[PDB]
């Protein structure tokens, strides 16, 4: 009968201790709120020097509870609720490049569908993967250093996916400074921290001195240069570009991509056409049968095509004849 | 005990300074007891001083701090938040040497006094009577020599090494530019000494942005004073191109220069990177002195480089000087 009374004392103290986090929560909620913000990490006894939302400055002090040993720079907590002091720590809230991924959310995520290419990935999966996990055979081969891949080919068919792709089978990072838009040399100490890091380019001339000028500006930091850094670009035509990249070796890597022939093609054409229906058989050779230029797009956008030429006649199964009139509307 | 006035600024003291402190960046210093401070927001504000502060970062205006309820100039901007973060005012240095360079000996002889010896002995000078000669232009043919490895060991056995570009100097946005090398030489000039390399000037790609540049690399370098303003070194490829404005052998000095490789640094410098490898059989000569009827100083390189690494493909490392022939196809043809 003790014991049963004492449960029945866990239950009445239970709901009393709900009474009263509710009780004084109601007289609670008079109180302020704290304030957040991003820092330049202290210096000196307390110390922060944060930058707080509106307007980005002030330096403040640190609660015992906080332990300043720990708090570091561009990870935003604060609660200096009105005298300006510290609390605790808070979701990170993703850091930089975090931001130049997401945003140029351009680079989609590629592992291994690259359609028929196998010299050229080999030659890749030679100079991207080898100078990051396996240095050991280059400081003892007596090579110095690889670094720098240039991929020249037609428009599609090998662009932004091969660098993607080997950037991600390793791991490692794909950081694209394609574009100038909203904000060198500040991206070096981003890629010095990810640690290890790929930089990849832009290719425009048709679908002065454009981006070879960031490039060199990044292979005169890159020579001399925290070492596992590769940058890669792409560019339609090898002719085109300056005569300082003619400096063997700027690239230490040509690598080629020609346009498809028939077999590949089936294999880019087997791809995109196993993203979705299709119907108990088609032999896709006569698709491939006029591929005669074609390109990595071209493959892509014919199989979306033909997916929309089934999709017209409400019909659940993409034919044989949906992909004959994609590929001969397509010819424009 | 002289530590014992030293725990009555953390009573009487730091209570008014060691609060939410703000910081404004300062502004025309109004005579010592006061100053204006534009805050964060764009609002002035008449401050007044400190006493105890030791004021020596004073030039209206760098980010100053202050307090929060009252407004003063309680403290000063150590971490001072370095503008132009990365230019590689370098400390861990490269791995070149007076060795393996070992090509054009003259010439890093030369640049060696021209730049070293103000700092390794600079007891020759004044002993003797002249003043030190100012940077040099070392321009040359591509590849010859890595015009940016004379500057490079050059950095290995001195003071602090900043340096710039033909790319850092010129600018888009701009309309503006000429800021880049306002604050380049006010931070070159500030370490007192470092050396500001013009890495490849070759202002190519309106124009009269690029002319102001240009005239403010002039200018700015040699207008009415200087500090420990040794390196200039400018590499260049095309001395015929830009205005021979820069040499008033003033603004720049005495300046050295080179032919390609002869065929002894096509021998001497071919065995310094393949010192590194370990082919031994048949390293040769005839493939290398007279095969391209005179290769780069990098095109040795790349050829070291793709031999190595064309006979690591096939995963051995042997002295195969037949895949050194597929090399050769495969980097110059
Ligand atoms: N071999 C291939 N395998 C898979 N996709 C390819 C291939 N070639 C081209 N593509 C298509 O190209 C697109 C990627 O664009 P990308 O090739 O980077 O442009 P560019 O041709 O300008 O480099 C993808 O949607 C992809 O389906
Ligand atoms: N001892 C040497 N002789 C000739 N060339 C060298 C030597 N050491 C390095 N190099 C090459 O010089 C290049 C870097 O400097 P440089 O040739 O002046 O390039 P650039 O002239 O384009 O600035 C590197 O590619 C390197 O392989």
């Amino acid at each position: 009968k003790s014991q049963n009374l004492r449960r029945l004392q866990a239950q009445r103290n239970e709901l009393n201790a709900k009474v009263r986090l509710l009780r004084e929560e109601l007289q609670l909620l008079q109180e302020q709120g704290s304030y957040v913000g991003e820092v330049v990490r202290a210096m000196d006894k307390k110390k922060v020097l944060v930058k707080v939302h509106p307007e980005g400055k002030f330096v403040v002090d640190v609660d015992k509870n906080i332990d300043i040993n720990d708090v570091t720079p561009n990870c935003r907590v604060a609660l200096r609720n009105d005298s300006y002091t510290l609390h605790k720590i808070l979701p990170n809230k993703v850091d930089p490049l975090v931001s130049l991924m997401m945003v140029e959310k351009v680079p989609d995520s590629t592992y291994e569908m690259i359609g028929g290419l196998d010299k050229q990935i080999k030659e890749i999966k030679e100079v991207i993967e080898l100078p990051v996990k396996h240095p050991e055979l280059f400081e003892a081969l007596g090579i110095a250093q690889p670094k720098g891949v240039l991929l020249y080919g037609p428009p599609g068919t090998g662009k932004t996916l091969l660098a993607r792709a080997v950037a991600h089978h390793t791991d490692c990072t794909f950081i694209r400074v394609s574009g100038s838009e909203l904000v060198v040399r500040e991206l070096f100490v981003m890629a010095r921290e990810h640690a290890p890091s790929i930089i990849f380019m832009d290719e425009i001339d048709s679908i002065s001195g454009g981006d070879s000028e960031v490039q060199r500006t990044m292979l005169e930091l890159l020579n001399q240069l925290t070492k596992n850094i590769k940058v890669i670009m792409a560019t339609n035509r090898i002719d085109i570009l300056d005569s300082a990249l003619l400096r063997p070796g700027r690239i230490d890597r040509k690598i080629e991509f020609p346009p498809p022939n028939e077999e590949a093609r089936l294999d880019i054409l087997k791809i995109h056409s196993r993203k979705m229906n299709l119907t108990r058989g088609i032999n896709l050779r006569k698709i491939a049968e006029l591929m005669p230029g074609a390109s990595g797009a071209e493959v892509k956008g014919v199989c979306t095509e033909a997916g929309m030429y089934a999709l017209r006649e409400r019909r659940v199964h993409v034919t044989q004849e949906d992909f004959e009139m994609a590929v001969a509307k397509v010819m424009q | 005990p002289l530590e014992e006035k030293q725990e009555e600024e953390r009573s009487k003291v730091d209570d008014l300074r060691g609060t939410p402190m703000s910081v404004g960046t300062l502004e025309e210093i109004i005579d010592d007891n006061h100053a204006i401070v534009s805050t964060s927001v764009g609002s002035e504000h008449y401050v007044s001083i400190l006493s105890f502060v030791d004021k020596d970062l004073l030039e209206p205006g760098c980010s100053v701090l202050l307090n929060h309820k009252v407004h003063a100039v309680i403290g000063v901007l150590m971490d001072d938040t370095d503008p132009l973060v990365t230019v590689m005012k370098v400390e861990k240095a490269p791995q070149e040497t007076y060795a393996d360079i070992g090509g054009l000996d003259n010439q890093i002889q030369e640049i060696k006094e021209s730049v070293e010896l103000p700092l390794t002995h600079p007891e020759y000078y004044e002993e003797m009577g002249i003043k030190p000669p100012k940077g040099v232009i070392l321009y040359g043919p591509p590849g010859t020599g890595k015009t940016l490895l004379a500057k490079a060991v050059a950095n290995q056995t001195s003071a602090t090494f900043l340096r710039v570009v033909g790319s850092e100097l010129i600018q888009k946005y701009l309309g503006d530019g000429p800021k880049l090398v306002r604050e380049l030489f006010r931070v070159a000039e500030e370490h007192a000494p470092s050396i500001v390399f013009i890495d490849e000037i070759d202002a190519i790609g309106g124009e009269r942005e690029i002319q102001r540049t240009m005239l403010e690399l002039l200018n700015q370098l040699d207008g009415f004073d200087s500090r420990g303003d040794v390196k200039v070194i400018m590499a260049t490829n095309r001395i015929e191109t830009l205005d021979p404005a820069l040499i008033r052998p003033g603004r720049i000095d005495r300046k050295i220069e080179f032919p390609l490789p002869d065929e002894k640094t096509k021998k001497r410098i071919f065995q310094i990177h393949t010192s590194r490898m370990t082919l031994a059989d048949d390293v040769t000569l005839d493939d290398l002195i007279m095969a391209k009827d005179d290769l780069s100083g990098a095109d040795i390189k790349a050829i070291c480089t793709e031999a190595g690494l064309m006979a690591l493909r096939e995963r051995r490392m042997k002295v195969t000087n037949e895949d050194f022939k597929k090399s050769k196809e495969n980097v110059l043809y």
